């Protein structure tokens, strides 16, 4: 077919229509990216190289474009001193326009031949004929190869300093001759001869035109081969000061950020002076602007400890007064530059009077506030989105400033008028993210902005309603007020989307506010329509309700405790049978299932482990002194029934655990947040595990203490500095209690209880990953052995060996790189024996790394064994920094064993 | 940078089910 | 010797600017890697030592990581799991410095006093 398609295409190439021929040879493409193969490739390559040599020049404009595109597939041609032969040989044409033309395949060419020497001199002939066209197509030709070579970039060079010393040429084409410079960057000698250059092209030709040109490319030659960094700043700080050029001044702004964006640490004291020192005497505003925007992106980088460095006080240092005078100008994208500039360095920079400096950030920050809040301007609205992000950045960086900040923001919710308070309702739903006693602080005015939210806005209500029923959950982390949530269900029964309200649920679920949650999902139940959103809402309903029930627990009651548990448990029983139903061969809730169902594992281990330290006094000590003596016991010191079921729990206990770790290293797809909470859960697993293993089993052969770095606040949640707390309470608490008292665990009960009733307390957190999906990432996986199109094994016959041929192809849904990039693949092979040590010899893996997103790898397997085997394979996806995330099909094979007859005859005459 | 990196609510971020019940749902387009 | 005075600056440049946050001390560190693989890919008789210091920043880098890691934040005897971003930085570490004593030609006993 493939063929079919190539002769097809060639007899429309020798259909005598130039239309026609037109037709087929912009179709190539399409079969270049349709079928790689390689000697199709070459074969439709060298029918392009004939028509080019004998086309009517249209043609040759098309196959020309033809390269330019799917120049991709170059890289795989196998005649290529053919090919050139007959691009290069139709270069002694006599039409400037077919020289033109040539040129340019030869500079489409690059890729593949870069030392050809006679291309080099023919494109270095007619860089110098008079042929305007064929002079500006080889100028684009010398720009290419002079990219990939070196020796012809030489050559070049001495021959532009030639022409432009030479002095013909007009201006236009000494513009176009200019950006060959770029491609300098192979040597340091040839570097310095094209700066020489360079330096003498400006200091000849003071012109606008001239000099915007050179100096992009010399800043580039220089980005490049980074060797004279210095000296390109201090030339371009050079031309910022001197040259009175407005649009001079500019590039050099717009070079000057390029500069600072690429090699931030070769930045000096010297030149962030002199730039302050510009940006101190310049009149103009714009000007002004592009320079703090310099210093800006600077002190976000690390070259404001270079500045701030000793072996001049940092008051007496010239950014600091720039700076604050620049926050309080009157233009608000200078003041914003600046505001910028204070909150990089407080938060990077802690020195004694930098206090000063805070206090001044803060307040004119408030006054960023208001000024954007009541602007309403599309860039009014971009620099507010950056004092937004100074206001994240300056109180994660610093929680001492936290209070005064958010009831700051929280008077400019007063003062707001319905545009920015979507946008700092999101920057201080971060903030209260952070700190939590900033909901609960001011709880009440985000509620009367919330009930005049129904007659203030008109426009973008669905969104401010969202984001700031997301803030009073974050606020009510605590149980929320039936009274606050009956005003919140009447502003939504009043003006509300159902996906909007929804989204509030979503949040609510986030959170943690499950009553609020079980009542939006119980109204988007009884309307829905279809039939996996039915009960996939019903079960989100679900342990809503039996959270709601977790969360309705009282300290010290352990019947009342089990009593809610088993309430709990009943429910989501009930959500996990609708969230099965809701299941579908599309879309599957593997993550959702698995997860849930590992909580309900937990909740009921957690149960059967407070049902035996119930039953802890069931007479085990009396069944142990009457079976043995109780004075040296044969069974355990102080030995038990109980001590058994202690034994069961915590082996049960740990195997929940090593499914927790399992479910991590499947799920692999989810954000830091959701792959965090699910290492909490296995936390809090493997706490009770040490827990019962440290106090009730052997303390002596434990001897374990907490000597270890514990209670930072460095956690990314509330949720989880609440468990972290609990397990640094429940860690003292044991290391207290492990040597006080006897096997027969008379507090020990008491303790277990605490812990459990506390990681109980902590209510959940229903997580990104167990909601939407991103970076959906997957491993085709095919192998290609005998094909077996139905499950036949496949005969082998043994005496030789197999083999395997896998092949995987990597898909991602979106954007591949969001969380985790895919490195390397280790495939891991085993057999076992189908007809029953279980044929676990062979147990092959390699590091395939996929270059491309498609990869084969070749496996032996050896066996000389009369039953059917199966083959199983893994794929181990192992990403950049190196971790296992066992994902991956795991498909597996079916492999028949026959013998000789021969073979067979001869062992039985053995 | 966006203001809030943990954002949930938005909407070219959202995946393929909830597009499916976003559409459905603002056809619905209420609560009781 | 502008490649060799810059080598020098920028190697004297971490060395001053050691003490400071871990953070920016590994962007400091990132930089200055590639920045001397790109230096030595430029020229070639710089290629070795340029290669072989930057060998030694990755080196150092890795260890820096290795420390910040959040293990030591996290409370002792949990050590959950595939957090061990420090053992796989420890193999890697000691691959390197083999790496750096023996496939290196020039090596004099300070240097390897050094890899030591």
């Amino acid at each position: 077919d493939a063929n079919s398609a190539l002769m097809e295409l060639d007899k429309g190439l020798r259909s005598g229509k130039l239309g026609e021929q037109c037709e087929a040879v912009v179709r190539f493409p399409r079969l270049f990216q349709k079928y790689p193969f390689p000697i199709l490739i070459n074969s439709a390559f060298l029918k392009l190289a004939d028509v080019f040599r004998v086309g009517n020049n249209f043609l040759r404009l098309c196959v020309l474009k033809v390269t330019q595109q799917s120049e991709k597939h170059l890289e795989k041609i196998l005649n290529v001193d053919e090919f050139v032969k007959r691009i290069f040989s139709v270069i002694h044409s006599n039409d400037p326009v077919a020289r033109a033309i040539t040129l340019r395949m030869l500079g489409s060419l690059a890729s593949i031949i870069p030392e050809r020497k006679n291309a080099h001199h023919s494109i270095r002939q007619s860089l110098d004929s008079h042929d305007n066209v064929e002079v500006e197509a080889a100028v684009f030709a010398a720009a290419n190869f002079s990219a990939q070579s070196k020796d012809f970039a030489v050559g070049i060079c001495n021959k532009i300093s030639e022409m432009i010393q030479g002095l013909a040429t007009p201006v236009d084409l000494k513009l176009k001759l200019i950006p060959i410079l770029q491609h300098m960057h192979h040597d340091a000698i040839l570097a310095s001869s094209a700066r020489q250059l360079l330096q003498q092209l400006v200091t000849s030709y003071p012109s606008t035109k001239m000099v915007i040109v050179s100096l992009h490319t010399f800043t580039l030659l220089a980005a490049s081969s980074l060797v004279d960094t210095p000296k390109q700043i201090q030339l371009l700080l050079q031309y910022l000061k001197n040259d009175p050029r407005k649009a001079v001044k500019r590039l050099a702004i717009q070079d000057l950020k390029l500069l600072a964006n690429k090699t931030p640490h070769t930045w000096s004291r010297e030149n962030i002076q002199a730039l302050c020192e510009c940006a101190l005497q310049t009149p103009y505003d714009s000007l002004k602007l592009g320079m703090l925007s310099v210093l800006s992106t600077l002190s976000g980088t690390i070259a404001i400890k270079h500045y701030f460095s000793i072996v001049s006080s940092p008051r007496s240092s010239d950014l600091v007064k720039l700076a604050q005078e620049c926050c309080y100008h009157n233009n608000r994208g200078i003041a914003a530059h600046g505001v910028r500039v204070l909150t990089n360095i407080t938060v990077s920079c802690q020195e004694k009077d930098l206090l000063a400096l805070e206090q001044d950030a803060v307040f004119g920050l408030e006054s960023l506030l208001v000024l954007c809040s009541q602007d309403d301007s599309p860039g009014a609205q971009a620099t507010l989105k950056i004092a937004l992000n100074c206001m994240v950045k300056l109180a994660k960086g610093r929680p001492h400033l936290s209070q005064s900040v958010v009831e700051t923001l929280l008077t400019q919710l007063h003062s707001a008028q319905d545009a920015a308070r979507i946008l700092m309702c999101h920057c201080l739903a971060a903030i209260a993210m952070q700190l939590p006693v900033l909901g609960d602080g001011m709880l009440g005015d985000l509620m009367e902005l919330y009930k005049v939210i129904g007659r203030s806005a008109t426009d973008k209500q669905q969104e401010l309603l969202v984001s700031l029923a997301t803030v009073i959950f974050v606020a009510s982390q605590k149980a929320l007020s039936v009274e606050s949530k009956a005003v919140i269900k009447q502003q939504l029964e009043s003006v509300s989307n159902g996906w909007t309200v929804y989204r509030i649920a979503r949040q609510a679920s986030r959170m943690g506010n499950h009553d609020m949650a079980k009542e939006l999902y119980q109204s988007l139940l009884t309307q829905v329509a279809s039939e996996h959103f039915y009960f996939w809402l019903n079960s989100l309903k679900e342990f809503s309700h039996a959270e709601q029930c977790l969360t309705g627990l009282q300290e010290e009651n352990y019947s009342s405790a089990l009593s809610c548990i088993a309430e709990s448990l009943k429910f989501y029983h009930k959500g996990i049978a609708s969230l099965t139903a809701a299941s579908t061969p599309l879309n599957p809730l593997s993550f959702q299932c698995e997860f849930v169902k590992l909580r309900i594992d937990l909740l009921q281990a957690f149960s059967q482990l407070i049902c035996t330290c119930n039953s802890l006094k069931t007479s085990p000590p009396p069944a142990i002194a009457t079976t043995i003596a109780m004075t040296l016991g044969n069974d355990l010191q102080r030995c038990g029934r109980i001590s058994n079921q202690m034994k069961q729990s915590m082996e049960e206990f740990r195997s929940l655990a090593s499914r927790y770790g399992d479910l991590y290293q499947a799920s692999f797809d989810a954000d830091s947040a959701t792959l965090r909470n699910v290492e909490l859960q296995q936390q809090s697993c493997l706490l009770i595990s040490h827990a019962i293993e440290a106090l009730i089993l052997d303390p002596e052969s434990a001897s374990f203490q907490e000597y270890g770095s514990t209670g930072t606040a460095h956690a990314d949640s509330e949720y989880e500095r609440r468990m972290m707390s609990v397990y640094n309470h429940v860690l003292e608490e044991v290391e207290s209690l492990n040597r006080k008292y006897t096997p027969v665990s008379y507090m020990h009960t008491a303790c277990l209880c605490n812990a459990i009733i506390a990681l109980l307390k902590v209510p959940l957190s229903f997580q990104r990953y167990f909601f939407q999906k991103l970076q959906s990432t997957s491993i085709k996986l095919a192998l290609s052995p005998s094909p077996r199109n139905p499950a036949e094994p496949i005969a082998v016959q043994n005496n030789q060996q197999l083999a395997l041929k896998v092949e995987g192809v990597v898909q991602h849904g979106s954007k591949p790189g969001l969380f985790r990039k895919i490195q390397s693949v280790c495939l891991n092979v085993s057999s076992t024996l189908q007809s029953k040590i279980d044929n676990m010899t062979n147990e092959m893996e390699q590091r395939v790394e996929p270059h491309n997103d498609y990869f084969s790898t070749q496996f032996l397997l050896n066996f000389a064994i009369l039953g059917t085997h199966n083959i199983t394979v893994e794929s181990s996806v192992k990403d950049a920094n190196g971790i296992v995330w066992k994902t991956g099909p795991r498909t597996t094979i079916f492999v028949k064993s026959l013998e000789d007859p021969y073979s067979q005859q001869i062992r039985l005459q053995q | 940078a966006h203001v809030w990196e943990d954002n949930w609510d938005d909407d070219n971020v959202e995946d393929d089910f909830s597009n499916q019940l976003r559409a459905e749902l603002e056809k619905h387009g209420y609560k009781m | 010797d502008p490649s060799q005075q810059f080598l020098q600056q920028s190697l004297e440049r971490v060395y001053s600017l050691q003490h400071l946050d871990p953070q920016g001390a590994q962007e400091l560190l990132e930089f200055t890697i590639r920045d001397l693989q790109r230096l030595g890919e430029l020229q070639s008789e710089l290629a070795g030592v340029a290669d072989f210091s930057a060998t030694y920043l990755r080196c150092q880098l890795l260890l820096i990581k290795a420390l910040q890691e959040k293990l030591w934040n996290v409370a002792a005897p949990l050590y959950l799991k595939q957090s061990d971003l420090a053992s796989a930085a420890a193999k890697q570490i000691m691959e390197e410095t083999y790496k750096m004593e023996f496939m290196y030609s020039g090596v004099e006993n300070k240097q390897v006093v050094i890899i030591h």
